[PDB]
């Protein structure tokens, strides 16, 4: 139909119809003038046409702004541009291009990059990273050629391109910040294979670029095609556009490759020809004919020569290709030689001039002696054998031109573009290993050849010699100007293929392969010709599209594939799933036969040396036969080089491999230079094949068999022996340094604990010695020890604690950092429990901190004498740490006693109560049977009670009966309700005001955290709810207070939860509550509610309950039926996993229950998005698209125009749900609500707000169960009681019959959870980590004395209890009473000596009574640590700034528990500029640092960029005012009052969120500087008068006198510039702003028969006016008091007293309204005495005390009144005490 | 009969009570339920009607030895080097200055200060019988603070007097310890308030007739124990020596006990 209009050479002609029994297409009549000694055809000749109007060159100032920045403006565009730019610069679709030039190439490959670079975003060519381009190149050679060429073509840009290429895996940071990359297709393949990952790059490419897929013809052509059939696929399955650009040289079929490409035959096919070449590239076609071998080398060696002798003749220069190095010298002899016969040298020697000495000096530099006797004649030696450096050198003597002719046995050809006029082939036979026997050479080597032919624009002819016998001459005919279609062969490596698509996951079952075959050309090659593929042209007729036999293969190669336990196929409803071990084997690029051999071969039993007979033996070495040149080589390298046994000897190929391996690990040298291809090629494959192994082995769990595999891949990557130095590595030591030290049978540790300076006198070089130990200290170690706990009697948890003890080498050990592999390794049972990956990082080794590894082992009934957990290095060798961990003698925990079993027979109805207000707040008319168990046992007999029951059972129910019972018999007392979690406390106080409070008559408050408000709260409370810390800071003190005394429950929800790390203070609540009850002779009640309990029985012992109140159930309890299934998804690094866990999710939804309300959760705060749309993506191949959807679709495009979150599309409208921390949680809340029925019908949780609403569902899927983030550098797991907990949420008992959830995680830790998801888990005390914080409050109370009462006490808590039974959970030896009495005696006293080290307590010189001191008693009135006091203590001095006070607030330990997202490390950094000061950019991922961060952002007004920090803001606030008033009475012990007056302003700016260095009126609501001036202006209030002030209104108090109680007559014209908009919020917050006035007086308070004189009032008027009333006649050394009346004068318009609360804007507590007044003196910077008063309503006195100095001294105290709680308004007294002494 | 609590965990069951909801054993059966007092019957059986030393801080526990303390770990063997300085108590200083007095950190931590007042009026300090004391000196200290009787052994004259004052105040309703202590340190009472007579008469005008003086102690509730401190006393305002404070809590809680 002829596509496009440009294509050319569409004419043919017969001319002879016999060319060597061939039709060769004979463009202008060549002879061929073949004879007896040699057969030929002449050279082809082309001439262009003269382009004069087709087409017009396109230039750079007709570009956008990126196009004239990126063209480096050589204003001169080939043809090729004007020809593409149309649709290569402005359109956006799949194209090829097919040229003999690689300049025109090039520069279509970069414009077209910039093309998609430009459209894809308008900022995207100012930011980066939205887009990953990739280009593929042959090798290595291309691929670092362009890569330099990208590099340095695109500067502006910033783009940054990389080259990898076999070399490592990429790590994601790297090509997070690269932009494009640069790869191989058998690299590229790989890496795509292995590309499965967090985050892949396959749905990001948007541009793929191929070059040269001739190779499909040759080899290699199958790795092509099923990567362009990958991404293929992947854009029709992403639904995204991604442009793909071919590229080739010259192709006999290109319709089939175009439709192959999926381009249309009329858009981009441009077909390049000789004609339209810029040089007449022609060759020759010269042949041999000789019956013997030695007359076909003398034949054409002579004919070499005649063309030679030709082209001096004409006297261009050319060169000569080789096959192998070893036989180009022999060549190059042969050549001279003949050279020097004939006497044809008088046409052969050089010109001479100057730069023909220079060029000859330049060469006596050199070592080579082969070109120095090649320069005075006409030739040149080429080769990758000698150093670049004469690589250098020769290429360059080319370049200028002293040289003829050139020998470069195939390497400058990939490498280095250096033309020639004349390319001569010689038709080399390649003994490539791949295919052995010398194969012939591809068509891609000799047309690239041909590409040097045409040197740019000084020659006018290109030439092009082959040389060759007759067969080979005619299939090098008929492949090179012939219309010989492209052939593939796809089918041979058609299982492998299948296997990595499999293993990818992109292709499941058989359709989807079926048109994964059609994707690749290999389908049409088949519609072309199916006869050629075996297929009649019948079949053809029945099938048109063939899919009968894509389906037969198909089914053949999965049947050949499952035979051999890759995949997993099953016919008779036709799905294939990969498994492990295919997945390994496909990672790998691994045969199947390969791996069937493995299969058929390999045990767990297999030596050292039999391992290599397995590698040998693979089909992949099969290509490799011995020779009889061979043999001598092999058996002399048998005889010396040989190291370990080798099985089959030398009389097979499998042996001469095995020899070969072993003579290439011990860096032998061998002559054959084919042996040598052959070595390099066995080197690389075996050690893929025992990475291969090694895997496999590891995964298959055999110890000594993974280690030995190790071993070998560890001596085949690194070229040294197993029982070689591990010195040898280092290449700086030199050998015979080496052989020295081995001579002296030295090893590693032994040199290492050994003093340098005798290694320097030993070796007789200090220097060398000095070397070698900086160097020994370089190798890889790990210092590692074990601690056991064994929470249950089967399942284990050792903790494992590693620091690397080397010195870091940035080069030696790398960037990255150091891999380890840590496996628990057992000699006996030989079986691996729990291996792992572990990476040592930079500030790891550096800072060299003990790194803290938990993990879970399974142990059997006999005890194992040990198990060798073993750290193996993954690329240094001998780098090895062996932590033989003993079980001598450890206590495993008691099996623990069986449930309690529920009886039930007759439902108990509400009016058993009692009292019909009481049981209004209920709607069922009947309890439920754990209910009517506990309606007696609870609010009847009033004894503490435990209760077990599982979740849903309705243990609110129980708190509601304890509830009623104290408002029931004790209404005078108080009822405290204690929950853990503050979710969980406002959904319980929400239901409790909503059903209580407003229906009985009771009064239902919440207590905050702060005292003196709780003093208040607690008088008339009648009902508590608090989180446990608030709750124990308030009943910190109780000795010495009797309010607490009057409350007699305690009912506590979720007592597991004690067992966890942040639920440590319940212990502590409970003991002191039960040391309260026991010590005061009013016993209190306490109620515990949770889920089942295995260890309950200690929890019962722990209350001091003998058979009263042990309610504990088993989980087959609840109303509603929970069934759980058991399935394992085998993975690493997570990277498969979530694909794993997401394809069967829904097909449990559909089997279970479709289209009913369900939530999952797999969110760690990512994983929302990538689960919301694989799951919309997924659905859409579906009978029932709206399945999810019962409800109309109005409501639903309601709701998400309402939601203003861009993500929340197509999601919402969907039925897919979330509640996030995100939509300012209350659209979400809107959405929960639409969940409570049955239409959203699905939503995703993020784990994280599994307390909370508790919504009903039916299925859930525990999809996400481990999270990593910045706490640890890796995964852990979720809790097994949050797991628990969050999976029992399923179930509804009016919406449902039965409960179902099923478990998604990984193979290793199933059984793991299958063994814990039904048997209870055991509950462990964690008291010891804060055990002295606790204590510290309990010697600061008084409650303790000595260090013997210390010890006693904790007999009362649950810790006590649980060491007895777990002793070696708590590191307990053994269970004798002076073995645990002196591990408690040892701990505490540790405790009390890191209390001691804080400055809390004194031991006194008895050492056996503990003291408290002022610092301690400080610490524990505000609920503080030890370790913050004491650094409190360390780093507060006399005379501090307020950012020295913002520093030391920022390292309060308070703030450690503060979590990171495993991002933070970059918002907090971004935000920690444009900030008034910084911090320590290396302590980013610091949570002090990201707390000090946020205070610094709220306090000065700062935007947040994730949500979550609002929330984080709130806490970190409400710490940071505790511990600053804290911070103000440590200066306050301390003496001076400047760093009061500083902690004042601090606590200021805390409350208002602002400075002290700005204006104090901009504390004012909404109120900001840029408006000032406006604020700026003032006039006098009636207008007229003259100024009288100074007409501005700057000070706050000065405002507040100016404005009055009024705030409207003056004010409110005065700020209509907020259009009244919140003009309310100013006149609320001035009029609730008090002004007060002093008055002092001083009074004498003489001791008894003095009475001194009479009371003096000071005027509070600045007095210095030479007045004897300032100077107070004052006795010395008498104590005085100062009475100072402070009263309100409120304007009369509110009236005073309107409230007792101060506002707060800001803050999100609510605060009173406090007053600071503080009495000292200036000069010598120190304060007498410290006030802080409540709110004072109308007038109030406040009495100082003080002192004077014994001399009779003038001097000057001040008084300053502070705000507690505002800005500015504060004033200063000055008082002049005239001390006298007194008789 | 008893009512055994097993809850059918030990032994079978019978009906559980409707008005009360308890869950009754076999043990004890066919009659009323002892909460309640009504006739409950199981199914099968109402069938038929149908058909007509001690430690200071230590509990009880099954343990055979509390956690003694053992001083043999190098730990303490290390602090026992160091820990020469130290045992600095400033007692009765005038010079003492708290200069950080808010009223809401004194009463939560007991720092051991005592005072000094005379027996007759030290008895009805600690007794509660008198809610307010008068001294001329004033004290800062708002927090816990124990009364020590007076050496001097009162006269039986002025109890005369002084029970003619309280009259109106309180009553003969009210007993009075007429054993009186001296020498002693029977009082412990908590401090809420100090401040001038003016200050007194202005805010508090219903009590103020009891005593004046140019500064008043207002004192709430005291405590009492059955046990005597022999102290030698010490001028006023002076802090307590460690073992009498370490003594007086011991006993302050043997008193708590009963
Ligand atoms: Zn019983
Ligand atoms: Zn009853």
């Amino acid at each position: 139909h002829y596509p496009h209009v440009y294509d050319s050479q569409a004419e043919a002609m017969k001319t002879s119809a016999f060319i060597a029994g061939a039709k060769m297409i004979l463009p202008e009549g060549i002879q061929r003038e073949n004879n007896k000694l040699y057969e030929e055809v002449r050279i082809p000749y082309s001439e262009p046409m003269p382009l004069s109007f087709e087409e017009k060159p396109v230039y750079i100032q007709d570009l956008d702004e990126i196009g004239q920045l990126a063209f480096k403006g050589m204003k001169r565009l080939n043809r090729i541009q004007s020809i593409v730019f149309e649709t290569a610069y402005n359109t956006n679709e799949n194209m090829l291009i097919c040229a003999p030039t690689g300049a025109g190439k090039t520069n279509i490959a970069m414009l077209t990059v910039l093309h998609e670079i430009r459209q894809h975003f308008q900022q995207g060519v100012i930011k980066k990273n939205e887009f990953k381009i990739v280009y593929v190149a042959p090798m290595k050679a291309l691929a670092a050629e362009m890569t330099d060429y990208f590099s340095r073509r695109l500067e502006p840009l910033g783009i940054i391109v990389k080259e990898l290429t076999g070399d490592m895996q990429l790590s994601k940071s790297e090509i997070l910040r690269t932009q494009m990359l640069v790869t191989t297709p058998e690299k590229w393949d790989v890496v795509t294979r292995k590309s499965v990952g967090d985050v892949a790059l396959s749905q990001i490419v948007r541009l793929l670029i191929l070059d040269e897929v001739h190779l499909l013809h040759e080899d290699r052509g199958p790795v092509l095609e099923s990567i362009v059939a990958r991404t293929l696929r992947q854009v029709e399955s992403t639904q995204s556009m991604i442009r793909i650009l071919g590229l080739s040289a010259t192709l006999p079929n290109y319709l089939d490759v175009a439709t192959f490409l999926h381009v249309n035959p009329y858009i981009g096919l441009f077909f390049f020809d000789g004609r339209f070449r810029p040089v007449p590239l022609g060759q020759t076609f010269l042949g041999i004919k000789c019956a013997n071998k030695m007359q076909q080398l003398n034949n054409m060696d002579e004919v070499c020569y005649e063309n030679v002798l030709k082209q001096v003749k004409a006297g261009h220069q050319v060169m000569v290709f080789v096959h192998a190095r070893n036989a180009t010298v022999r060549t190059a002899m042969s050549l001279i030689e003949r050279a020097k016969n004939c006497g044809h040298i008088p046409f052969f020697f050089p010109t001479q001039g100057h730069d023909y000495v220079l060029a000859e000096k330049q060469v006596q530099r050199s070592r080579n002696k082969q070109v120095r006797e090649l320069f005075p004649d006409g030739f040149s030696i080429h080769h990758a054998g000698m150093l670049r450096q004469d690589r250098n050198l020769v290429e360059n003597l080319f370049s200028n031109g002293h040289i003829k002719v050139l020998v470069c046995t195939a390497t400058l050809a990939w490498g280095v573009n250096l033309p020639a006029h004349a390319v001569i082939i010689k038709g080399t036979q390649i003994y490539a290993a791949k295919r052995g026997s010398f194969v012939d050479l591809g068509i891609l080597d000799v047309m690239q050849i041909f590409g040097r032919a045409g040197r740019p624009q000084f020659d006018k002819f290109g030439e092009g010699i082959i040389i060759t016998t007759h067969d080979k001459l005619s299939h090098y005919l008929t492949l090179l100007t012939q219309r010989n279609p492209i052939e593939s062969q796809f089918l041979e490596s058609l299982a492998d293929n299948l296997n990595a698509e499999i293993a990818l996951g992109t292709v499941t079952n058989v359709e989807e392969a079926v048109k994964w075959i059609s994707y690749t050309y290999l389908y049409v090659r088949m519609r072309a010709n199916p006869l050629a593929y075996g297929i009649s042209h019948k079949a053809y007729q029945i099938d048109p599209t063939l899919r009968k036999h894509r389906e037969q293969l198909v089914i053949e190669v999965g049947r050949k594939l499952d035979k051999a336990q890759m995949i997993r196929f099953e016919e008779r409803t036709g799905y294939f799933s990969s498994t492990d071990l295919g997945r390994t084997a496909s990672h790998y690029y691994i045969k199947y036969n390969t791996i069937e051999t493995f299969n058929e071969l390999f045990d767990a039993h297999k030596t050292e040396g039999d391992i290599f007979a397995i590698v040998s033996k693979a089909e992949e070495f099969d290509q490799i036969k011995v020779r009889e040149e061979e043999i001598e080589e092999l058996d002399t390298l048998l005889s010396n080089f040989c190291e370990l046994s080798t099985p089959g000897g030398v009389e097979n190929s499998y042996g001469k491999i095995n020899i070969l391996l072993q003579t290439y690990i011990s860096r032998g040298e061998m002559d054959s230079f084919s042996l040598i291809s052959d070595s390099a090629y066995v080197a690389q494959n075996a050690a893929r094949i025992v990475r291969a192994l090694f895997e496999i082995a590891l995964r298959k769990r055999w110890p000594t068999m993974t280690y030995r595999l190790l071993n070998l891949s560890k001596v085949i990557d690194k070229r040294l022996w197993g029982w070689a130095s591990p010195l040898r590595q280092f290449s700086i030591l030199p050998p015979h340094i080496l052989t020295r030290l081995e001579e002296k049978k030295l090893t590693v540790d032994k040199l290492k604990d050994m003093r340098k300076d005798e290694i320097g006198h030993i070796l007789h070089h200090v220097n060398i010695g000095l070397k070698v130990k900086q160097c020994v200290h370089q190798i890889p170690s790990v210092m590692m020890e074990a601690s056991i706990q064994p929470i249950t009697r089967t399942v284990l948890r050792v903790t494992l604690s590693i620091y690397a003890d080397f010195t870091w080498n940035d080069q030696v050990h790398g960037t990255v950092g150091e891999p380890w592999w840590i496996w628990v390794e057992d000699p006996t049972n030989d079986h691996i429990y729990h291996s792992e990956y572990f990476l040592a990082l930079k500030k790891q080794v550096i800072s060299k901190e003990a790194q803290l590894l938990v993990f879970t082992i399974p142990i059997f009934e006999p005890l194992p004498s040990q198990y060798y957990i073993r750290a193996v290095s993954d690329r240094w060798l001998g780098a090895e740490a062996v932590c033989i961990i003993n079980f001598q003698h450890l206590i495993l925990p008691e099996r623990h006693p069986p449930h309690t079993e529920l009886l039930d027979l007759q439902p108990l109805p509400i009016t058993a109560l009692g009292c019909k207000a009481y049981e209004a707040l209920y709607n069922f008319s009947h309890f439920n049977p754990v209910q009517t168990q506990i309606f007696h046992t609870l609010y009847h007999t009033d004894c503490n009670v435990l209760l077990g029951a599982p979740t849903g059972s309705g243990k609110t129910v129980a708190a509601e009966l304890a509830i009623f019972r104290v408002f029931n018999k004790y209404p005078t007392s108080k009822a405290v309700y204690i929950a853990p979690l503050k979710a969980l406390v406002r959904e319980r106080m929400d239901d409790w005001k909503v059903r209580i409070e407003e229906k009985l008559g009771k009064k239902v408050i919440e207590l905050t955290g702060d005292v003196t408000p709780d003093m208040k709260s607690i008088a008339k409370a009648d009902l508590i709810v608090t989180t446990p810390e608030k709750w124990d800071g308030v009943s910190r003190s109780w000795q010495n207070r009797n309010y607490v005394q009057q409350v007699t429950i305690l009912i506590i929800d979720e007592i597991h939860l004690l067992g966890e790390e942040r639920g440590p203070v319940l212990e502590v609540i409970v003991s002191r509550t039960n040391f309260i009850s026991s010590h005061t002779e009013k016993p209190v009640r306490i109620v515990g509610l949770s889920t089942a309990l295995a260890n309950a029985r200690d929890l019962a012992d722990w209350l001091n309950i003998k058979q009263m109140g042990l309610f504990n159930f088993r989980p087959s309890v609840r109303p509603v039926p929970l069934e759980v299934h058991i399935q394992g998804f085998p993975g690493q690094h997570y990277c498969p996993r979530m694909a794993s866990m997401n394809k069967p999710a829904f097909q449990a939804i559909r089997s279970h229950s479709p289209a009913k309300p369900v939530l999952i959760f797999v969110s760690s705060r990512r994983q929302t998005r990538l689960t919301a749309l694989e799951l919309i993506a997924f659905l859409a191949t579906e009978e029932d698209p709206k399945q999810w959807l019962n409800m109309d679709e109005r409501e639903m495009e309601n709701i998400i125009a309402t939601v203003r979150d861009s993500n929340l599309k197509l999601t919402l409208a969907f039925g897919i749900g979330m509640h996030h921390a995100g939509l300012h949680e209350r659209d979400r809340k809107t959405v929960e609500e639409l969940f409570v029925n049955c239409k959203v019908q699905v939503l995703i949780a993020t784990s994280t707000l599994a307390w909370g609403v508790n919504f009903p569902a039916h299925l859930v899927i525990i999809k996400g169960t481990e999270y990593y983030d910045g706490k640890t550098r890796r995964y852990v797991d979720f809790p097994i009681t949050d797991v628990l907990q969050m999976m029992g949420r399923a179930g509804r008992p009016q919406f449902d019959d039965q409960g179902k959830a099923v478990i998604l995680v990984h193979d290793i830790k199933k059984d793991f959870y299958k063994k814990f998801l039904y048997e209870p888990f055991p509950v462990e005390s964690s008291l010891l980590g804060v055990l002295s914080d606790h204590l510290n409050a309990e010697i600061a109370g008084g409650t303790i004395t000595s260090k013997q009462d210390a010890l006693d006490y904790i007999t009362w808590t649950y810790f006590f209890r649980r060491l007895i039974m777990n002793p070696s959970y708590y590191n307990l030896g053994d269970v004798s009473h002076d073995s645990v009495n002196k591990f408690l005696s040892h701990l505490i006293e540790k405790s009390l000596i890191e209390l001691e080290l804080s400055y809390c307590i004194e031991i006194g010189e008895d050492n056996r009574s503990i003291e408290p001191l002022t610092y301690g008693r400080i610490a524990s009135y505000y609920y503080l640590k030890h370790q913050t006091v004491k650094m409190f203590k360390d780093r507060l001095k006399p005379e501090c700034s307020t950012e020295e006070l913002l520093s030391i607030l920022s390292d309060a330990e308070e703030y450690t528990d503060l979590p990171v997202r495993h991002n933070e490390d970059h918002m907090n950094s971004e935000l920690a500029k444009c900030l008034p000061i910084e911090s320590n950019p290396h302590s980013f991922d610091s949570p002090h640092t990201k707390a000090h961060l946020l205070l610094q952002a709220h306090l000065s007004r700062a935007m947040l960029p994730c949500p979550d920090y609002d929330t984080d803001t709130k806490t970190v606030l409400d710490q940071a005012l505790r511990v600053c008033q804290a911070m103000l009475d440590v200066a306050a012990n301390q003496g001076w009052l400047v760093t009061v007056l500083n902690i004042t302003n601090l606590i200021q700016m805390v409350i208002q969120g602002r400075w002290l260095k700005d204006s104090s009126l901009l504390t004012l609501p909404n109120i900001e500087n840029h408006h000032l001036h406006l604020f700026k202006k003032w006039k006098p209030i009636m207008k007229g008068p003259h100024a009288r002030g100074r007409t501005s209104i700057e000070s706050l108090p000065e405002l507040i006198h100016a404005c009055g109680g009024k705030d409207h007559v003056f004010s409110s014209m005065v700020e209509s510039e907020l259009h009244a908009a919140k003009t309310k919020q100013a006149w609320n917050f001035l009029s609730h702003l008090p002004v007060i006035n002093v008055g002092i007086s001083v009074k004498g308070s003489w001791d008894d028969l003095v009475e001194g004189h009479n009371e003096l009032s000071v005027s509070t008027l600045t007095a210095d006016k030479r007045d004897d009333n300032k100077w107070i006649k004052l006795h010395a050394d008498q104590e005085y008091v100062l009475q100072v009346s402070l009263q309100r004068v409120h304007f009369g318009f509110h009236k005073g007293k309107p409230e007792s609360c101060a506002v707060t804007p800001r803050f999100p507590k609510s605060k009173d309204e406090g007053w600071f007044l503080i009495l000292g003196e200036v000069d010598k910077r120190e304060l007498i005495a410290l006030k802080r008063v409540g709110y004072i309503r109308n007038h109030h006195v406040a009495s100082l005390s003080f002192y004077t100095p014994e001399i009779p001294g003038r001097y000057i105290y001040t008084l300053y009144f502070m705000s507690d709680c505002y800005l500015g308004l504060d004033q200063q007294y000055d008082i002049y005490l005239n001390v006298t002494q007194a008789s | 009969r008893h009512p055994c609590d097993c809850l059918g965990q030990k032994h079978k069951l019978i009906n559980n009570c409707l008005i009360c909801g308890r869950i009754v054993c076999e043990q004890e059966g066919s009659g009323p339920c002892l909460f309640c007092g009504t006739l409950v019957c199981t199914h099968e059986e109402q069938d038929i009607l149908q058909r007509d030393p001690l430690g200071v801080l230590v509990n009880p526990n099954m343990y055979q030895s509390p956690p003694q303390w053992v001083d043999h770990t190098g730990a303490a063997s290390q602090k026992k080097a160091f820990r020469s300085s130290g045992f600095g108590l400033e007692f009765n200083s005038f010079q003492h200055q708290l200069r950080i007095q808010d009223q809401e950190f004194q009463e939560g931590f007991d720092g051991g200060w005592c005072l000094s007042v005379h027996q007759p009026w030290a008895s009805l300090l600690v007794r509660g019988i008198k809610r307010v004391e008068g001294r001329s000196w004033y004290t800062p200290h708002r927090g816990r603070l124990w009364i020590a009787a007076t050496a001097k052994k009162p006269s039986p004259q002025e109890v005369s007097e002084l029970q003619a004052t309280y009259r109106l105040l309180r009553g003969k309703d009210v007993e009075f310890p007429n054993d009186y202590p001296s020498g002693c340190l029977l009082g412990c009472v908590d401090l809420i308030d100090c401040l001038s007579q003016k200050q007194f008469k202005e805010q508090f005008p219903d009590i103020s007739q009891e005593s004046d003086s140019p500064f008043v102690f207002i004192c709430k509730n005291p405590q009492e124990m059955v046990v005597k401190f022999p102290i030698k006393g010490n001028p006023k305002i002076w802090k307590l020596d460690s073992k009498i404070h370490q003594g007086a809590k011991k006993g302050l809680m043997k008193q708590n006990k009963a």
